């Protein structure tokens, strides 16, 4: 372990006392008696013209990039986990191993909950072999968990109609076309009711239709689904003040 | 006040929850030509931030999903989905973040999560190498990291007259009869005798 | 055109206070980010 | 210990003479901000 | 230090002369006769192993020790900064014939510098994934070339494919380009009347 | 004056020998020999000289050789008269959507090499095709996934004429189940020169940028807008004229003075600004796909569409009704509404009516009042000269 | 005709503000441009 | 105006003829023709100078690249005068000399 490490360190050394002396910089400067380092032709004649090439600073190829630095975090944190254990980076998450170094995505400054959206819709488009439209389908309709279903195009006309017309005052001034409209309709344009939200809430429960619309809004029955206010409040997003 | 056709608006009542009998449910399609619709209807402001408002209602939509349907048995909340995935699902749109920062950001949480053992099961022998051991104090940031780096590199830069480690007793005698507001040829030839 | 002019020259002056104001600014900012100079560091060493 | 106490009361003449240097800086710059803007308000007042 | 604190303290003919103890591109000047070197330390000019094992732990005046050429480009620096403090020191007095002096101070700190590089750089970079750039394999391979390099291994001239393809580039270092900036600008600023 | 006539002049291959002793002295090509020589004899920066020349000098160091979507590639032995091979990327549909790059690289004569990237790759689809405007499959290799952000090299036989005419390459992955083939496709167009007159040419191209300061993409704009084959004229001159009194006129951008002056809406874009066309249609992302230029027809009557994507596209990116739009294309052809292919050169000339409105800042109403009133009342702007 | 009469008297108050502000900045200006004083300086020396 | 305009109009045309036609050799920028002729073709006409002025930063110009021995062949024992002994703190400025 001492002998490779000492030759790690003597291998540093002498790629800094290559690299140290074929700077660009220091080659047009007056009575600085610099020689290169004698072994500057079978550095660049093992590593092919890797001393002839020195790049600028603030570049995607620089060896004090953040893509350098990543690159040395990734390959020291890959280990941490077995590769079969869920927690294991490639496992957790793909998309960063196969991210592709370059300038674009180092200085290309998009918004963050974009990646987030990005990779989330990806991993459920991965889940259920289907595609975009399929899955904002699906998630129209899923009735299963709190928080959801989310209707995409009818929450993109309510925020559109609450950005134009805020207060709803044309629905206060033209009466004639007022009387057109339901008022359960600007309630849903008010504030959130999807269509399939609509169904939940306006369908009536019977003794006969309970083990079926128990199936259909939580799935499984057998009534202690819950157990605790914790559980409960999760499902929910609840406080335990609201709760 | 709409900004739209009278036939657009028409087409918006026809979505109507709860109306007459005899016409069909809002299909899914119609509801996407009812947003389009709407959608078209906007300057650049409205735009941006009707689709900052988007995205901040399917990120709180998809990741209910994600731990309901397709996620390992332990996760139970958005913050639980953050510690697995490394990316916060709850910032909201304002904040921006290159892919590159994203990612690194990413397997510094992991390696900060790990070092604590809060994982299932930590590997200890990868735990001591060398990159973690200088994991506290220069690899936990990339500046503190890339200045390791170029002292490494350039130590021409970081070298002052003034201060080194192991300067002699003569040397900081030199620097204490040295250090003043005023600095005459004689004074400091006095202070070279000396 | 003449009271507009007095506008003008009067916006003038309010710039010239921001200057100053700016310049005060930064070599206050510029006091504090250094708290002890390397002469006053090393009379604190030098006591010690 | 007696040399390097009387060093380190040298050192610190020497830093507040620098810093009273820094603050007279301070003030000729705020008071040349002061006489570019009455002069100023000396131009919108012959305009006025 | 002499010099590092007599520039501290603005005494400029005295701390050009300190430096000239060290390092004169004039030559200098024994017993009426030039000499055919510019650095009047010997270790300076024949690059004296001052410090074997460096890199124990991180000292940029050990590593400037382990090869004094450091220290040789740091005693550049040290010229240039006092340049163009010259030159920032004449252009502060706003007058026309200290104007002057000001553009032979930055003249003369450019003429020291010599041509920016400027196309030599690479501008160059296949681009891999991350999968690729953190192959330990490859690392290893270059690791294993470089021991091949200090012990020679007879070059084997069978020209194959690259496999270091995903090596970052060295960079060259920030503080000269900073000079070689402030050095333009101040000849910008000079060669007009601002 | 001289200027002018170093502009004005055409470069024939008889002409060629001589008008290079007229504008540089020497002969022999080798005149400059590296991109340092060229700066300091023309005055330019790096990324000034980038917008022009980009050799195959470093080749193998990276798997992107274009630089501003273009490349030259000159070659030897033709009879020692060095030709070059400008090759220009324009970044047709789905580009951005579904790979990294795609570069199309000359090897030799009939003998051209696919280099692409493919980003979120798709396992489920298999089947690699590679066709030109839907005529003929170039590439086929049924079984192959192209992997996520991987540089393939696929060799592509092609034809001087196809080639040197504007091809549109199109990546497939179609599926062997009968759902969705993920089309995605750029277009190549190549120009030849020999090297005595591809330098005059550059020579007067540098010249003009040098003393106009107008963009390289642009003055290749105007002149795809004239003529064709690079004839640098008084036309040219004309038009180059317009966009900038007009960007000097109004506030307008200099794509949006380029739609005034008879040019199209460009697709050029780079990694600092993106395309004026994907800006217009595609930047606030309406469904999330984004809008491709296809041939398909759409009538632009009110009540008529059922194809809301393209529909809700034009509106948000012209700011306008559908009503507002209907009498925006009447305008276009004369009070009729013949046909609308949504193609780009419907497009454009669809936006001039619009910019029309909008710089004299007039409603699409008051400009169709203001037409009525005029003696343009059911002129054809579809088939205005550029005079008219 | 009293109106610009009190127009003038005030340009004078101004005038009269703009030369306390000249005559602190020169002050302030001949204090900067000295650092150390004579007997500073001397006093610097004694303690070295 | 347009008298200062038409001056920085004709240095960098004058120049780069010169540069062109007549001219050693090694000059190929501006920067080396400033570094050849002593006097600096690339300042904005706002800039005001006197013929004396101009003659002495001309030759303390060349003397401070002859002392690098940036030039030529710099004569070696012309070198070593006591007026250039005094170069560097004494004869380099006017005010000082």
């Amino acid at each position: 372990y001492q002998q490779a490490h000492q030759e790690s360190k003597q291998n540093k050394l002498e790629e800094l006392r290559i690299l140290s002396r074929a700077n660009p910089q220091l080659a047009n400067i007056t009575n600085l008696n610099i020689t290169p380092s004698t072994l500057n032709n079978s550095y660049n004649s093992w590593f092919y013209g890797r001393a002839h090439r020195f790049v600028k600073p603030g570049s995607i190829a620089s060896i004090f990039s953040p893509a350098a630095y990543l690159t040395e975090l990734y390959r020291e944190a890959k280990d941490f986990h077995p590769d079969n254990s869920q927690y294991h980076l490639n496992k957790r998450r793909p998309d960063i191993a196969s991210l592709a170094l370059t300038q674009n995505n180092m200085d290309e400054e998009i918004s963050t909950l974009s990646l987030s959206n990005e990779l989330l819709l990806h991993n459920i488009q991965t889940l259920e072999k289907t595609d975009y439209n399929g899955v904002m389908k699906m998630l129209s309709t899923y009735r299963q968990t709190g928080m959801t279903p989310y209707h995409l195009p009818y929450e993109s006309a309510r925020q559109a109609i609450l950005l134009q017309d805020k207060n709803l005052t044309a629905f206060s001034r033209n009466t004639d076309v007022a009387e057109l409209m339901d008022p359960t309709s600007l309630l849903a344009i008010k504030t959130d009711i999807s269509p399939e939200l609509y169904q939940i809430l306006v369908e009536e429960i019977t003794p006969e239709n309970s083990t079926e619309l128990m199936k259909k809004n939580f799935g499984t029955d057998d009534v202690l689904i819950f157990k605790s206010y914790a559980s409960l409040a999760r499902y929910y997003d609840l406080s335990y003040d609201e709760l | 006040t709409l900004g739209i056709t009278p036939d657009g608006v028409a087409a918006l009542i026809k979505l109507k929850y709860v109306g007459e009998p005899e016409t069909p449910m809002p299909t899914f399609d119609d509801w996407q030509a009812a947003s389009t619709l709407l959608q078209a209807g906007l300057n650049s402001q409205q735009s941006d931030q009707l689709q900052a408002w988007l995205d901040e209602a399917t990120t709180t939509a998809a990741s209910a999903y994600y731990i309901k349907n397709g996620a390992p048995q332990q996760i139970k909340s958005r913050d639980e989905l953050y510690s697995y995935l490394l990316i916060d699902n709850q910032v909201s749109a304002q904040v921006k973040t290159t892919r590159v920062a994203e990612a690194i950001a990413s397997i510094q949480l992991y390696v900060n999560r790990a070092l604590n053992n809060v994982e299932g099961k930590v590997s200890k022998p990868v735990k001591t190498r060398q990159f973690f051991c200088d994991w506290e104090t220069y690899n936990r940031r990339y500046s503190t990291w890339a200045g390791v780096s170029e002292l490494a590199y350039y130590p021409e830069n970081y070298i002052d007259p003034t201060i080194r480690i192991g300067q002699t007793g003569m040397m900081n005698n030199l620097l204490q009869q040295l250090s003043q507001s005023q600095l005459n040829i004689d004074t400091v030839e006095d202070s070279f005798k000396n | 055109d003449k009271v507009m002019a007095e506008i003008d020259a009067d916006k003038l002056a309010l710039q010239e206070s921001r200057h100053g104001a700016q310049s005060r600014f930064d070599s206050f900012n510029t006091l504090y980010d250094e708290d002890v100079n390397a002469g006053e560091k090393q009379a604190m060493d030098l006591y010690l | 210990a007696s040399a390097t106490r009387i060093a380190a009361d040298k050192i610190s003449q020497s830093e507040i003479y620098r810093r009273r240097r820094q603050e007279w800086e301070i003030q000729r710059n705020n008071a040349e901000a002061e006489i570019k803007q009455i002069d100023a308000q000396l131009a919108t007042l012959a305009v006025r | 230090m002499v010099f590092q604190r007599l520039l501290q303290e603005q005494n400029f003919t005295e701390s050009t002369r300190w430096l000239r103890y060290i390092w004169n591109p004039a030559g200098y000047s024994v017993q009426g006769e030039m000499q055919d070197y510019y650095w009047n330390v010997r270790p300076l000019e024949e690059d004296t192993s001052w410090n074997a094992n460096p890199l124990d732990s991180v000292d940029p005046d050990a590593v400037a020790q382990h090869d004094p050429m450091h220290y040789k480009v740091a005693t550049f620096m040290k010229m240039l900064d006092l340049l163009i403090t010259r030159g920032d020191s004449a252009y502060r007095q706003l007058e026309r014939d200290t104007l002057n002096e000001a553009k032979m101070w930055y003249v003369q700190a450019l003429t020291l510098l010599g041509d920016e590089p400027y196309f030599s750089l690479d501008n160059d970079w296949s681009e891999p994934r991350l999968e690729e750039a953190a192959s330990q394999t490859m690392r290893h391979h270059y690791q294993h070339k470089m021991l091949q390099l200090r012990q020679r291994a007879a070059l084997p001239t069978k020209r194959t494919a690259n496999s270091l393809t995903a090596l970052f580039l060295p960079q060259i270092n920030k503080k000269l380009q900073g000079y070689w900036q402030t050095l333009t600008q101040r000849l910008y600023n000079l060669r007009h009347n601002l | 004056p001289e200027l002018y006539q170093i502009l004005v002049e055409e470069i024939t291959p008889e002409n060629s020998t001589e008008l290079m002793k007229k504008n540089f002295g020497t002969d022999d090509v080798l005149i400059f020999k590296s991109y340092a020589s060229l700066a300091r004899y023309y005055d330019l920066s790096y990324d000034e000289l980038s917008l022009f020349v980009n050799l195959s000098f470093g080749k193998k160091n990276t798997n992107q050789q274009y630089k501003n979507e273009q490349l030259i590639t000159l070659v030897n032995d033709g009879n020692d008269t060095a030709t070059a091979r400008l090759i220009k990327r324009t970044r047709k549909d789905f580009y951005d959507s579904h790979l990294n790059y795609a570069e199309l690289i000359p090897i030799k004569e009939n003998e051209y090499k696919y280099n692409f990237s493919v980003k979120k790759t798709e396992p489920d689809h298999l089947d690699f095709r590679l066709q030109n405007g839907d005529k003929e499959y170039i590439y086929q290799d049924k079984n192959f996934v192209p992997i996520a952000n991987t540089h393939y090299s696929i060799p592509i036989k092609l034809t001087t004429e196809q080639i040197t005419n504007g091809i549109t390459l199109r990546l497939w992955r179609v599926k062997p189940n009968p759902s969705d083939a993920i089309n995605a496709n750029a277009h190549f167009k190549m120009m030849e020169f020999p090297g005595d007159i591809f330098l005059l040419k550059l020579n007067k191209a540098i010249r003009l940028y040098k003393a106009t300061g107008i963009s390289p993409e642009d003055i290749w704009q105007v002149i795809e807008s004239i003529y064709d084959d690079l004839t640098i004229d008084s036309n040219v001159l004309g038009k180059l004229f317009y966009v900038q009194y007009y960007m000097q006129h109004y506030n307008i951008s200099v794509s949006d003075a380029l739609v005034l002056c008879h040019s199209d809406i460009s697709q050029y874009s780079t990694k600092q600004q993106p395309s004026h066309f994907t800006m217009l249609f595609n930047t606030p992302l309406l469904n999330g796909q984004e809008f491709s230029a296809d041939n398909t027809k759409l009538d632009l009557t009110p009540g008529e569409s059922k194809n809301h994507f393209y529909l809700g596209i034009m509106k948000r990116a012209f700011r306008v009704n559908d009503t507002e739009l209907y009498t925006l294309w009447k305008l276009a052809n004369g009070g009729t509404n013949p046909e609308f292919m949504c193609s780009i050169e419907n497009l454009s000339l669809l936006y001039r009516v619009r910019l029309l409105a909008d710089i004299h800042h007039l409603t699409v109403n008051e400009l169709s009042m203001l037409l009525s009133v005029s003696p343009y009342v059911n002129t054809k702007i579809a088939l205005f000269s550029d005079t008219a």
